[PDB]
């Protein structure tokens, strides 16, 4: 049969993956340091890529793409989009972002440009360290944002805040879309049919930007600091069936046409840009990886990329269907035994 | 893509190409350590022989 | 590293040694008279490892036959290959050892040991590059255990820089001669733990079980057990005796098989068991039923393994099957010694069989065997039963308590390394 | 002209040296009896090939080499082989008992007894040199002789010829083709001991050469002969600049100048293309662009690692055969567009290129097909640190339990040497990390 090792003890998705692998009866689970494995569910930090693919008589596979971090760290993503010809600074689906090699000087210029017109000058300061939904300040004055940046030790990026976001009703509430993507060892790009909408439970407000719950749509922040949680939709999470129904009823369009095309395009562009850097097609070991893409949708039904998560958490209701899918497409394809849930994004 | 310092002969050529620009222990110690190792080994052998003698 | 000096002591030692010499003499094309009638030069390339080239192009085993009784050595001299051995290499007394370790080690054996060492010295002087010594003996009797261990100690004193290798037959009540076998064995193991580099643990319990429940022999004789032993000794010495990519010698074996100095007791294995594809060879030789030490390797872990496949086979499938067995039995190999399994192939199969495989494992499951001995020891020693046999030869109870402690310590070290 | 002296230590070094000198004789037109009909200066000369061959009055061309092994059989094969009369009997030095895969035996107990004799033979060769550049040292990491005795010899050479350059060709151990369980220990022990005495070292991972043989030569189970003929091709590429008329890497100091910006980071990665089977009756001769691109495929590297995830400090392309600069430059521009080649900021992004018009030479009746053009790339990249990491980890697994340590202590070493060597290796990995990202 097959062997696999677990090194990311606390990750929901791959906890379930190992559960199902063991349940198949044809996979053994060794100790974390045992080198004779077929499959490594690796750690998120300092994963020893240098040691894989050196065991004679062992085909080795790992659930992470060495080099994918360039896509999954904020400043790294901004530099990738700015310096990569495949998706230049002129690419329309990523907000105007500046790293702060420092880009403060070139940011002040676009800020001055902002000032001339009445158009909004709202920005959002972001850092990769603030995973716990904190470390962000939204204000129209740049001096405040820069003072915050200096007060915080980590490196940051400033983004243009989407002052006119697409608002759900009833509620007048903001949201973001999480799409799950699986890249297998052949670099097929599979988009999970089911995505989620993390919805701001408490209505949006253009006046004050310190209203953190109506401006920041994160499940944890919404659960902790929002008075109503699950009022409009269960768990502050909407799924594509009802969201598509709402799109039809309110805007007379479908999820596939108004949103999903742009999402597929952005996923394909990002993952094709870095393919030459991270592909394992001719490597002594193989990689697959699951990504969580986060999108905003503005008032004009345009889709914007916010961030890419390389260590994504799933949605409780979907864990079962997606995890199995992983096994079927990422693991069992390299290690056989014994209608699809994905969309192949061809290239 | 600047080629510089082209050299040719009948056996072949060599050259350089710039695509972008930039942005001991003495013998005494040897003998000493070799003989320190040998003294450790000699001591170990003498310990073995002492044990065998008892 | 060329010449090996072979020593067989006591009844069991000399019987298994005789069978070893006739088996390998057949393999090398040497007949009972010592003349070479083989067909391949590969039989003679490294024949000096075990044979001296005498006058008239005769080959004489570099072997010394020791006993405190003349009987078994008389029967050896009378046997098929009896005339092959060097006449003055027979060294024997008359009194015997009475299955008494003290007699072989302290009293009777003491009188004969210097004569033995004189013969050993003469054999070693003629050696271009002496590897060391291999001794065949049992641990349950008196001459093999007591006098063989005394010999090992004196030889180490004279040749501290040579490899000491033993084939040591362990006692079991299933093939018991006397009730004092555990005593003799425990006292011997202490000696072996200190003065040998490699010991092949030949367990009479395992040999009996294999003869009874696998070869279907209803009543196994000593010869039946010996046949298994000689097959194992041929297999385990194959790479020393024949040219191969390995270029094996006793010291390289010790260095690569013994990670900790005291844990140098190997479980041999053989396939097929007699009185076949590469997958079958691999599966059988790793099967507990094919183990010569009566221990369940599924009860411990392999520190190191060395295996030889003999016959005309694809080395590719041998590699594949060895890797497959390691992967399907991953839990039974320690993970903190990388690449701890070594394999070789020899194109010359043993007599009558076209494919065979021999296995050497340094497994912590060997602790079971020592536990078995220790318990049997303590059950008598707690009552001081049969001690007078040994105190009458001058021994004290302290020496028994010391041997007991050393063997229990050995067991605890094996247990330590089993829990990685 | 300035002579170079080859030193082949242990089994791996001796057999690789046999392959190399066979290839040299084929490339220079020297027969197995040492006669070289194309040589018109008898008993002497100033030619490029004279850097590797001295001449006798009888017109015999004799390698400037010594072969050392603590055991005699392998060098016995040279004494009684096709090139028996090629070497002077004093060039082949053997003992009686080997190091038993034990670095301590090679370095301390057995090696100490033979170091003076080897140095005397080496001095006998050096005294015949008007100008001596340095030494090329062939050995394995894994063997007891190749590790311990080589380290001892390197220290003594530093003492005796401090001015001279020392280049290494080192076989990095692989389980697919291995002899000892303790090969990691030896590997680290010798590296730590040799690091400050070696100016530039070309590591060849047996795993990479093995897989290249299996894959490109369709050899099910490669032998040491297969591995060594491929290695000899690579080594010949590296030394052709020393043996032939040229402008690039024409002396041993140039290897350090061109490839090594820091003394301790002196392990350049070698990549070679094309490797094509002689047995394939149908073959498509590859262009300059194709072999140059192959130079950036991990599958063609002498060590398996991913240069995409490291940084370059130097890059040198050594072509042989039908190659003109035009094609090289075009192919480089293409590759630069299509590949991830990041240099360190404190070095220029450039390639040094050498072209020898003579196509690669193959042993008649070998597995390597004759090709019209070939290329060996030597790039000093931090990605090679992967190898060190791999090796160190194995060391750590055993040393945590002190497994096998008693064999080394029994020869006179202390555990302190183990921990000291491992600390030096940790420092080396730290250096590679600092230069790279
Ligand atoms: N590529 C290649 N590797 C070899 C060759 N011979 C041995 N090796 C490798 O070298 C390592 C063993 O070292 P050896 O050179 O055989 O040992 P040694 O230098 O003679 O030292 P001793 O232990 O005394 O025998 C293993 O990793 C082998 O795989 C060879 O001819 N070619
Ligand atoms: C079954 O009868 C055998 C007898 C042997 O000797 C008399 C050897 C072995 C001889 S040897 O001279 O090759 C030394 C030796 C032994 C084991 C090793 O591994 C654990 C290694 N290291 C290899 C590695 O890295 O795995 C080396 C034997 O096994 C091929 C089998
Ligand atoms: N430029 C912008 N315009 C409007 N809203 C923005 C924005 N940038 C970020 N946001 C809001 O920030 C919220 C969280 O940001 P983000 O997701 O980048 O932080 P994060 O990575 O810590 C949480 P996660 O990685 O789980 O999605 C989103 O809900 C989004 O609405
Ligand atoms: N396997 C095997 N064991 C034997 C043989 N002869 C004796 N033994 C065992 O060896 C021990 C007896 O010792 P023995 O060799 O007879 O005594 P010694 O002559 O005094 O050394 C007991 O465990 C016997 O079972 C034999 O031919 N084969
Ligand atoms: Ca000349
Ligand atoms: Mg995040
Ligand atoms: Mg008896
Ligand atoms: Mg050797």
């Amino acid at each position: 049969m097959y062997t696999f090792v677990v090194r990311d003890e606390n990750s929901s998705v791959y906890a379930e993956v190992s559960r199902l692998l063991l349940a198949t009866g044809q996979w053994k689970r060794l100790r974390k340091d045992n080198p004779r494995f077929n499959l490594m569910l690796g750690e998120r930090n300092r994963l020893p890529f240098g040691r894989l693919g050196h065991e004679p008589g062992l085909v080795q596979l790992v659930n992470y793409y060495r080099g994918a971090d360039k896509l999954c760290r904020k400043a790294s993503l901004v530099k990738l989009i700015k310096t990569s010809p495949e998706l230049s600074e002129s690419c329309t689906w990523f907000p105007e972002s500046y790293v702060i090699t420092d880009e403060r000087e070139v940011f002040l210029a676009a800020y001055n440009r902002r000032r001339e017109g009445r158009e909004g000058n709202v920005w959002i300061a972001k850092s990769s360290a603030g995973a716990k939904g904190e470390g962000i300040l939204i204000s129209s004055e740049a001096s405040e944002l820069l003072d915050f940046i200096d007060e915080q030790g980590q490196v940051h990026v400033i983004q243009k805040y989407l002052e006119k976001p697409l608002l759900l009703e009833p509620g007048h509430r903001k949201f973001d879309i999480r799409s799950w993507v699986l890249v297998d060892h052949l670099y097929n790009i599979y988009l999970y049919r089911e995505g989620v909408l993390r919805t701001s439970s408490e209505p949006y407000n253009s006046a004050n930007f310190q209203d953190k719950t109506c401006h920041l749509t994160n499940h944890c922040i919404q659960k902790e600091y929002s008075k109503n949680y699950g009022r409009y939709e269960e768990g502050n999470e909407m799924f594509f069936e009802e969201f598509n129904q709402y799109l039809m009823d309110a805007l007379n369009t479908t999820l596939e046409n108004s949103i999903l095309l742009q999402i597929k395009h952005i996923i394909r562009s990002c993952l094709m840009c870095i393919e030459p850097a991270i592909s394992t097609k001719h490597l002594h070991y193989q990689s697959f990886q699951l990504f969580g893409f986060d999108f905003m949708v503005d008032e004009e039904l345009k889709v914007w990329l916010i961030e890419v998560n390389g260590a994504p958490a799933c949605a409780q209701k979907l864990y079962a269907e997606l995890c199995q899918g992983i096994v079927d497409v990422a693991i069992s394809s390299v290690f056989p035994l014994a209608t699809s849930i994905f969309i192949k994004l061809h290239h | 893509m600047e080629v510089i310092e082209l050299n040719k002969c009948t056996s072949g050529q060599s050259f350089e190409v710039i695509l972008k620009p930039p942005s001991d222990p003495s013998l005494e110690e040897i003998q000493k350590k070799l003989e320190a190792a040998e003294e450790r080994r000699k001591y170990q052998e003498a310990e073995l022989l002492k044990h065998l003698a008892e | 590293m060329r010449e090996i000096v072979h020593i067989q002591a006591g009844q069991c030692g000399n019987q298994i040694g005789a069978k070893f010499w006739e088996v390998i003499s057949d393999e090398h094309g040497i007949d009972p008279t010592g003349s070479y009638h083989g067909d391949s030069d590969l039989q003679l390339e490294r024949i000096n490892v075990y044979y001296n080239e005498a006058t008239g192009n005769k080959y004489v085993p570099r072997a010394i036959l020791v006993d405190l009784e003349p009987g078994t050595m008389d029967s050896v001299r009378s046997g098929p290959f009896g005339q092959i051995f060097r006449p003055d290499n027979f060294v024997f007394g008359q009194s015997g050892a009475g299955n008494n370790w003290a007699k072989g080690h302290y009293t009777e054996g003491a009188e004969l040991v210097d004569s033995v060492l004189d013969v050993v010295r003469k054999e070693s002087e003629s050696c271009d590059c002496l590897q060391g010594f291999q001794l065949t003996h049992s641990l349950g009797g008196g001459t093999g255990s007591g006098m063989g261990t005394l010999l090992i100690s004196k030889i180490r004193e004279e040749y501290p820089d040579r490899i000491m290798n033993t084939f040591s037959v362990m006692p079991s009540p299933k093939v018991s001669d006397t009730v004092v076998e555990p005593y003799n064995a425990t006292l011997s193991v202490h000696q072996l733990v200190e003065n040998t580099d490699e010991t092949y643990c030949i367990d009479n319990e395992a040999l009996y079980d294999i003869c009874f429940r696998t070869l279907k022999l209803t009543t196994p004789t000593y010869g039946d057990l010996n046949h298994l032993v000689s097959a194992t000794m041929s297999g385990v010495t194959t790479c020393l005796r024949f040219p191969g990519q390995l270029n094996a010698d006793l010291r390289k074996l010790a260095v690569n098989m013994v990670p900790f100095p005291r844990l140098h007791f190997f479980m041999p294995g053989f396939a097929p068991l007699t009185s076949l594809t590469v997958p079958e060879l691999t599966q059988q030789m790793f099967d507990s039923k094919n183990m010569m030490a009566a221990c369940d390797p599924r009860h411990g872990r392999y520190l190191t393994v060395a295996a030889i496949f003999r016959g005309r086979m694809s080395m590719k499938e041998v590699d594949e099957q060895m890797l497959n067995v390691q992967n399907k039995n991953s839990s039974y190999f320690v993970e903190w010694i990388p690449n701890n399994v070594k394999t070789a192939v020899c194109d010359i199969p043993p007599r009558g069989l076209k494919m065979s495989a021999t296995f050497i494992g340094n497994s912590t499951a060997i602790q079971e065997l020592f536990k078995r001995i220790s318990e049997q020891f303590t059950a008598m020693f707690r009552r001081k039963a049969f001690l007078h046999w040994y105190t009458g030869e001058g021994m004290d109870e302290m020496e028994f308590t010391e041997a007991e402690s050393n063997m229990n310590d050995l067991v605890s070290e094996y247990q330590q390394y089993q829990d990685a | 002209m300035r002579e170079c002296i080859s030193i082949h230590v242990g089994q791996a070094g001796v057999q690789i040296g046999n392959a190399c000198w066979e290839l040299y004789c084929l490339e220079h037109g020297i027969q197995p009896d040492g006669q070289m009909p194309s040589d018109k200066t008898i008993g002497g000369g100033d030619d490029s090939f004279n850097t590797f061959f001295s001449e006798t009055g009888a017109g015999k061309h004799v390698p400037r080499a010594v072969f050392v092994d603590l055991e005699p059989t392998v060098i016995d094969e040279v004494r009684t082989g096709t090139y028996r009369q090629l070497f002077h009997p004093e060039q082949l030095i053997t003992g009686k008992e080997d190091a038993a895969n034990n670095y301590a035996r090679g370095h301390y107990t057995i090696g100490k007894e033979i170091i003076d004799l080897v140095l005397d033979r080496i001095r006998k060769l050096a005294d015949q040199c008007t100008g001596l550049q340095g030494f090329l040292v062939f050995h394995s990491f894994g063997g007891g002789t190749g590790s311990g005795f080589t380290s001892l010899l390197m220290e003594r050479l530093s003492v005796d010829y401090g001015k001279k350059s020392k280049l290494e060709f080192s076989i990095y151990p692989a389980p697919q083709v291995s002899t000892a369980v303790v090969e990691p220990y030896n590997s680290i022990l010798t590296t730590h001991t040799t690091l400050e005495h070696s100016d530039c070292a070309f590591m060849v991972d047996n795993e990479a050469i093995y897989d290249i043989c299996r894959r490109n030569l369709d050899i099910e189970r490669p032998t040491y002969t297969n591995l060594n003929r491929l290695i000899s091709q690579i080594v010949s590429s590296i030394t052709a600049s020393l043996r032939f008329d040229g402008a690039l890497n024409v002396d041993l100091t140039e290897f350090q100048t061109n490839l090594v910006p820091y003394p301790r980071i002196h392990f350049p990665l070698a990549t070679y293309a094309p490797v094509i089977s002689a047995e394939k009756a149908y073959h498509e001769q590859l262009s300059v662009a194709e072999i140059t691109n192959a130079c950036f495929e991990p599958a063609n590297q002498m060590v398996k690692c991913d240069p995409r995830h490291g940084k370059y400090m130097a890059c040198c392309l050594l072509y042989r055969g039908d190659v003109v600069p035009k094609d090289v430059n075009a192919a480089i521009a293409t590759i630069k567009t299509k590949r991830s080649i990041q240099f360190v900021d404190w070095c220029p992004t450039g390639f040094k290129v050498g072209i020898n018009y003579q196509p690669p030479t193959v042993v008649p009746g070998g597995d390597l097909a004759k090709v019209q053009r070939a290329v060996c790339m030597l790039s000093n990249t931090t990605a090679i640190a992967e190898a060190w990491a791999r090796l160190d980890h194995k060391f750590d697994l055993m040393y945590a339990k002190r497994a096998f340590v008693h064999w080394y202590v029994g020869e006179g070493m202390e555990e302190g040497e183990f921990s000291e060597a491992r600390e030096d290796m940790a420092a080396l990995e730290k250096d590679y990390e600092e230069v790279g990202v």
